């Protein structure tokens, strides 16, 4: 099968910028390539077919180019609607194959995350479980790491993470991390910590608490 | 206008089978090829196969050979994708695709059919209030919605009142049951001065529990 | 008493004869003034007119060549007589008529040419097997009817050009049966195989080496082959004095004129021979199929009897074509040509079961009538064709020629010939309208108004210029 | 009657190009009349016959014409694990040309096509193709509705149903007033013959170079058949349009099938959904009844009338003998919803092999008497066999039985003078409709200007 290496995985840009997505095939496909657009939480829209031909209804600010095994989708003057996912697909050979994808994200000034830790509720503890929740809200860029430390020692089993799409208002990202232990195991230890590592600070942002103590 | 209108979201058990539909709107399904594409967050887009509804001849990626069966009924102007011996990995979004002009292109896409394979029964969520620990100018509360099935759930604060400054995170599958959470941020003069309630509705089990956040 | 000859009041001997075939003229000098010199021949002699001065032509018809009808067409270098008499002299005066007879015989043991023109498309693959001893068995059966049999063989498929011809893959050109599990010949339009010969085993052995080809559409290009087998006299080998049987066998419809445009061919068929030393029809891919009218013209020109030996599924089609090409015979060919032998023998008998008279070069002023005598001395008036005849039978026709007035040319000749026959009756007509006394006239006669007139046949005529 | 046979205008193309095989009048956006001339054996780039098109500006002197350029390069596309191939050698570009609005449609009925998939193939066959041009803008488009990508083995396994591989699309052509191109494909459906229609605007808007296989969703194709009456009938040998059902909002098609029903021949009138409304059967087998069809109202009742040429009709003569001279049939459209009856008039040629009826051109109203007229071609008629064009004038009862004027070929023997005709257009703007006559055998076109009576 023909591998479609699409680059970059993502890019942070602003309105009016001229950006270019590239797609490399494992062999010559002679312009038998299409470009796709998937707006967040919605279906797909055809942009280009056969290398350079616009799909009916697509603005001319979109354009496709390339030959052999190297192709490019260029968007001149980005519009607020253009921030979405983009995929290349080759149909030179069966089976058809797609690229990894490219996400256009809004660029803005860096922003440190607001960290907040939350001990298990009374209700959950009386049922036999225990979950410590750590909220990391409104930060930029998206690249971030969360580390759970029980009594200062890292913990990786039982962690459950979830991220939000780029916010519409402030164009920031937010993350949620939930460590779930049993009630019995939760009481074997005292200190619970979540460390946030973001490029806005060389030192990790730390927030923690101690069981029983309040 | 060309429109591909697929079937509703399917919720099935492992080992069973499901038949998705893709109905042509504003054109004859017999006109062009009809493809099927599988989408997953990690694995990405995957081509399943195609059918010529005019004659019923099909093509398949050898990966899906066995599980995927593509058929079409020109009478009802509909194409079908049947998936057999379902597995957790078959949980994905499925699209039917047809070209615009180029015989071999992939230009028009249906809205997509959601498929979720699980043995979980209709389980109601467990709502837990998230109060901070025993200081600043801004305060952040939370609400945990653990162990429900299937999706989705609606989460508001004070019955849609407190909307701005809220982050409801996407659900995550935890051992055949979903887990969701949401945070809200206001000033210190607001809480605990003003009652803040987490309203969680799970229409599947028809439950609307509401937990009030209480300090420690 | 006075008749139309006198009451007309003629001026000259010529005008007298033009009144009626019964009128006569007296050129005698000693004739009373009141007595008319244009009356019945009996009245002139009654009026003491010198018999030598009487101009009274009598329409006659005497035979010049009257060879007897042959009892056998065998032997001789074609000294056979099948029409008697072969030549007569006919003399007619104005508005008169005369009768004469003609005998036509279907002579026994007459030489026969049989050229086997065969569809060799893939649908005829099994037919080839049936006819591997045909030349032998056909010689055995025709030996009872003729001692001078010559046979030959030709083959056709269709125009070797797309879309009739498969042109892919490259192997398909060398072997059209490539996509199947067999081999067949490359496509060919028409190829001459065997010139007409009395060596019938040549037919068998040539046929044993023949094989079929294959093309894309069911209608085949046999009409191209019929044209070439007709107009390529020297190559096919037709004999001057022989019955020409062109046996056309096929199991399919046929392409016709203006079909060639589906191959980009628009040039009309020229009706000329295009089969060279390689024995293939070289204009197959550059010249359109011939039209029914053009085929008819050549078949008639070369005295070729075309036989449609076709299968039941297309008999009606070819019967309908046969009606548009007179003289054509149709026979029902079995699905493997296993019955083609008896089919040919019956066609030959049906071909020689008719005698139809035909008139060539008849003057405008001459009209003819025919009384036919067929079967057993049974006169059939107004008929010039006999049917239901057998080899050896003889028929006869009574003929009457009627001339209207007198034509400018006094000597013309025309031909009575049966359809498809070699021999014919030549009628040499002479129009006796003038008088012998005119050849001895007297221009500027002293007897006619002081030289202002001419004295001929005993009277004075106004000279030239008056 | 009033065509000028003294002062002609001659256009000419290269030798052996068959310049004048097809022709048509063409008006530009400004209403200026030109003459589009097809030359289906014009040499291409590889010194091989591919055909060609010429756009002749109107000049009383005539002369040479500039080419209307089209892509003559063979095409290859490797897509979908297949190889698409077009072959333009001997394709016959210009075997038919037709003009509508400011657009020219020139077709290559013998353009070949093939699809390769590993060891298998679709087979190299003449699907035909048409080329569209907007000369003033330079816009180009193609239309080849019978191209497919089905492998040969599949047609065998399905008993050769819906087999459009030998269509020869564009063999004949016509465009409705609404701008819908209608192609004759006499080889479609294994030589039954089919029709392909698509709006010109959609042909242009859905075409892109290098695709080779694309969809024109608004197109409409006729249907295959199992009735042997249609086998080898060459349905679509000739085509024409007109109004025959009383509904002015619908356009009716007229299709010639000159070998329909075992070469009896036929002409069918159908609606835009290819549903049969009328069928005229040939009078005589192999006469090629339906070789040409013409639609025009000749008796001035506003109802379109039908003319059918059978150029190989054999007239009966004395002593039970037939003579091929050709025949033309006139069918007057009856008032209201009724079937076309027996022919209202029979016109029969006189010259042996003259092929009277090979082409029938509506002339409009030539002598300006209120009745439309026609020209009939006998490309090998006349006392010399050089070819003749005969003008018949319309009248309240149909057509005159005797020609008002005869145009003898000005070209040498073999020019096929009259093989293509076109009238009903005033090219010199004198208020009288004129006649252009193609003579591909001499690679020339003659223009006859109508003059005051
Ligand atoms: C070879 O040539 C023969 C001879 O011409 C053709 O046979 C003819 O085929 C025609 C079309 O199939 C037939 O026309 C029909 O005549 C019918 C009844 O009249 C006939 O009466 C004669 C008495 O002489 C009989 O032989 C016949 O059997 C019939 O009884 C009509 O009823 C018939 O129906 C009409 O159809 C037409 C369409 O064609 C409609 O317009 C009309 O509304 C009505 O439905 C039709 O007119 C003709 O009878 C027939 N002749 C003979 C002698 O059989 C073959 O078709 C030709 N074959 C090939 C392969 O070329
Ligand atoms: C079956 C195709 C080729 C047959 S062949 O190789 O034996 N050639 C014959 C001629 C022939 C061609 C076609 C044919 O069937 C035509 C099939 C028509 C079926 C179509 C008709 C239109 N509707 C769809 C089905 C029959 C004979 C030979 O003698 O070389
Ligand atoms: C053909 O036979 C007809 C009779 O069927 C002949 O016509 C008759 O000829 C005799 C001559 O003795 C007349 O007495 C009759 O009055 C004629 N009958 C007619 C004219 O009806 C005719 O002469 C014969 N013609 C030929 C050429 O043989
Ligand atoms: C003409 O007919 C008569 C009988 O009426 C016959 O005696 C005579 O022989 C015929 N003439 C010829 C030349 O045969
Ligand atoms: C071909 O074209 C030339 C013009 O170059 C012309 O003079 C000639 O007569 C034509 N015929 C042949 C046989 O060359
Ligand atoms: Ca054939
Ligand atoms: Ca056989
Ligand atoms: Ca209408
Ligand atoms: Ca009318
Ligand atoms: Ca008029
Ligand atoms: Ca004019
Ligand atoms: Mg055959």
């Amino acid at each position: 099968d023909i591998l479609m290496t699409q680059s970059p995985s993502s890019m942070s840009v602003s309105l009016g910028d001229t950006v270019s997505i590239t797609c490399h095939a494992s062999q010559g496909i002679s312009s038998n390539i299409g470009w796709l657009q998937q707006k967040p939480g919605k279906s797909f829209m055809g942009l280009i077919y056969y290398g350079t031909n616009l799909v009916d209804g697509v603005p001319s600010r979109f354009s496709g180019s390339g030959s052999g095994a190297d192709y490019s989708l260029t968007i001149s003057s980005l519009d607020s609607e253009d921030f979405a996912d983009y995929y290349c697909v080759q149909y030179a050979q069966l089976p058809y194959t797609f690229g990894g994808g490219t996400k256009l994200e809004i660029k803005r000034a860096d922003a440190a995350p607001t960290v907040s830790i939350f001990p298990p509720s009374s209700e959950q503890l009386t049922s036999g479980g225990a979950s410590v929740v750590c909220f990391l809200n409104n930060f930029y860029p998206k690249d971030i790491n969360v580390k759970w430390k029980i009594d200062g020692s890292e913990r990786q089993n039982g962690v459950l993470n979830s991220w939000t799409d780029q916010d519409s208002k402030d164009s920031t990202y937010s993350m949620s991390s939930t460590l779930t232990l049993t009630k019995d195991e939760y009481e074997r230890h005292n200190s619970y910590t979540c460390e946030a590592t973001h490029k806005t600070s060389t030192s990790p942002i730390v927030k923690s608490f101690n069981r029983n103590e309040c | 206008e060309v429109q591909l209108q697929q079937s509703g979201a399917e919720l099935v058990k492992p080992g069973a089978s499901v038949k998705l539909s893709c109905t042509a709107s504003g054109f004859n399904i017999k006109d062009t090829y009809v493809h099927w594409v599988k989408q997953r967050p990690e694995q990405g887009l995957e081509w399943i196969g195609r059918i010529d509804p005019a004659n019923g001849y099909t093509k398949y990626d050898p990966k899906f050979q066995g599980k995927a069966t593509i058929t079409a009924d020109t009478s009802s102007n509909t194409a079908y994708l049947q998936l057999s011996s379902l597995t957790s990995e078959d949980t994905a979004v499925y699209y039917c695709v047809r070209p615009l002009y180029d015989y071999y292109a992939m230009d028009y896409w249906g809205q997509g059919t959601s498929v979720t394979v699980s043995s979980a029964k209709t389980t109601a969520p467990s709502v837990y209030p998230l109060a901070p620990v025993c200081t600043g100018s801004s305060v952040t509360l939370g609400c945990l919605v653990k162990g429900y099935f299937p999706e989705p759930v609606t989460l508001t604060w004070n019955s849609g009142s407190l909307s701005s400054g809220v982050h409801t995170f996407p659900a995550v599958l935890q051992s055949d049951l979903y887990t969701l959470s949401s945070s809200v941020t206001v000033t210190s003069s607001t809480w605990p001065s003003q009652s803040i309630t987490c309203n969680v509705a799970h229409p599947a089990s028809s439950t609307k529990v509401d937990k009030k956040i209480e300090p420690r | 008493g006075p008749n139309i000859c006198t009451t007309r009041g003629v001026s000259s001997c010529q005008q007298c004869l033009a009144v009626s075939p019964m009128c006569a003229w007296c050129s005698d000098e000693a004739l009373p003034l009141g007595s008319p010199r244009c009356d019945l021949k009996e009245n002139l002699l009654k009026d003491n007119c010198a018999p030598e001065s009487i101009e009274f032509p009598v329409s006659e018809a005497r035979v010049l060549e009257d060879r007897p009808l042959s009892d056998k067409g065998s032997g001789d270098s074609s000294q056979v007589t099948q029409v008697s008499p072969q030549r007569i002299a006919l003399r007619l005066r104005p508005d008169d008529s005369k009768n004469f007879s003609i005998q036509v015989r279907q002579v026994e043991d007459y030489p026969v040419d049989i050229y086997y023109l065969m569809d060799l498309s893939y649908s005829m693959k099994d037919d080839l097997w049936s006819i591997q001893n045909l030349g032998t068995k056909l010689a055995t059966q025709m030996r009872k009817l003729t001692s001078n049999l010559r046979i030959g063989f030709g083959a056709f498929v269709d125009k070797p050009v797309s879309p009739y011809m498969y042109i892919s893959p490259p192997e398909a050109l060398e072997n059209p049966c490539y996509d199947m599990k067999t081999t067949c010949l490359p496509m060919f339009g028409y190829k001459h195989v065997l010139t007409l010969t009395d060596q019938v085993t040549r037919f068998n052995e040539e046929v044993k080496k023949q094989s079929v080809s294959r093309n894309r559409d069911a209608p085949e290009g046999g009409f191209d082959a019929i044209m070439q087998a007709t107009v390529c006299d020297e190559k096919i080998g037709w004999r001057n004095d022989a019955s020409h049987l062109l046996v056309f066998t096929t199991d399919a419809k046929t392409h016709i004129a203006l079909d060639g445009r589906l191959a980009g061919i628009v040039q009309p068929n020229d009706g000329q021979c295009h089969v060279g030393s390689d024995n293939h029809y070289s204009a197959s891919t550059t010249m359109d199929y011939p039209s029914l009218g053009l085929m008819t013209e050549k078949l008639s020109q070369k005295n070729i009897n075309l036989i449609f030996a076709v299968t039941e599924n297309v008999v009606n089609l070819y019967q309908n074509y046969s009606e548009l090409i007179p003289g054509t015979t149709v026979g029902v060919l079995s699905m493997d040509s296993s019955n083609v032998l008896q089919l040919i023998v019956d066609a030959y008998g049906k071909i020689r079961s008719k005698v139809e008279l035909e008139v060539r070069d008849l003057p405008e002023e001459l009209s003819l009538s025919f009384n036919a005598t067929c079967l057993n001395n049974e006169v059939i008036p107004g008929l010039k064709s006999c049917m239901g005849l057998k080899i050896g039978d003889t028929v006869s026709f009574s003929i009457e020629a009627k001339v209207r007035g007198c034509p400018q040319e006094k000597e013309k000749s025309f031909t009575i010939k049966p359809v498809g026959f070699k021999d014919s009756l030549i009628v040499q007509v002479t129009f006796d309208c003038d008088c012998a006394c005119q050849a001895q006239a007297e221009p500027n006669s002293h007897r006619c108004n002081n030289g202002n007139g001419t004295f001929e046949c005993g009277v004075c005529r106004c000279g030239p210029g008056w | 009657l009033n065509l000028d046979p003294v002062q002609l205008t001659f256009y000419a193309g290269p030798n052996g190009s068959q310049f004048g095989f097809s022709l048509d009048f063409h008006k530009d956006s400004h209403g200026r009349v030109a003459i589009v001339v097809g030359a289906p054996r014009t040499l291409g780039p590889s010194q091989e016959e591919t055909g060609g098109v010429f756009l002749c500006p109107w000049r009383a002197e005539g002369g040479q014409c500039p080419s209307l350029l089209f892509d003559l390069r063979d095409e290859t596309r490797n897509v979908g694990s297949q190889t698409l191939q077009t072959f333009k050698a001997r394709q016959g570009l210009g075997a038919s040309v037709v003009s509508w609005s400011d657009v020219i449609v020139a077709c290559a009925p013998w353009q070949h096509w093939n699809v390769l998939e590993k060891t298998e193939e679709a087979e190299k066959t003449p699907v035909g193709s048409c080329f569209l041009a907007q000369p003033e803008s330079g816009r180009r488009a193609e239309y080849s509705p019978c191209r497919g990508n089905t492998l040969s083995r599949i047609y065998v396994e399905n008993d050769f149903s819906w087999d459009k591989r030998y269509c020869e699309a564009g063999f004949s052509s016509v465009v409705t007033q609404a701008g819908e191109l209608v192609l004759g494909a006499p080889g479609g459906y294994y030589f039954l013959g089919l029709l392909a229609q698509a709006p010109v605007a959609d042909i242009f808007s859905s075409y892109r170079p290098g695709i080779l296989l694309w969809h024109v969703s608004s197109q409409s194709l006729s249907f295959d058949s199992s009735n042997p009456e249609y086998f080898d009938g060459y349905w679509g040998y000739s085509v024409a349009v007109g109004e025959f059902d009383g509904d002015l909002n619908t356009t009716e098609y007229v299709v010639g099938a000159p070998t329909w029903s075992w070469t009896l021949g036929a002409v069918e009138i159908l609606d835009s959904y290819y549903q049969r409304l009328h069928r005229l059967r040939g009078e005589q087998m192999a006469s090629y009844f339906g070789h040409s069809v013409a639609v025009t109202d000749v008796n001035g009742d506003g109802r379109h009338d039908l003319l059918v040429g059978a150029p190989l009709y054999m007239e009966s003569r004395a002593d039970r003998k037939l003579a091929e001279v050709g025949r033309v049939y006139l069918f007057l459209q009856p008032r209201g919803p009724h079937a076309l009856g027996a022919p209202s008039l029979l016109l029969t040629g006189t010259q042996l092999y003259g092929r009277f009826g090979s082409a029938i051109a509506p002339l409009g109203d030539l002598d300006r008497d209120g009745y439309n007229d026609i020209a009939v071609a006998a490309p090998y008629g006349g006392p010399s066999g050089r070819g003749q064009v005969l003008v018949f004038l319309g009248q309240s009862e149909g057509l005159r039985s005797r020609p008002s004027q005869v145009l003898d070929s000005p070209f040498p023997t073999g020019s096929a003078f009259g093989f293509s005709l076109r009238g009903a257009v005033d090219i010199d703007d004198n208020g009288y409709p004129d006649l252009i006559v193609g003579a591909y055998g001499a690679n020339q076109v003659a223009v006859y200007r109508a003059q005051p009576v």
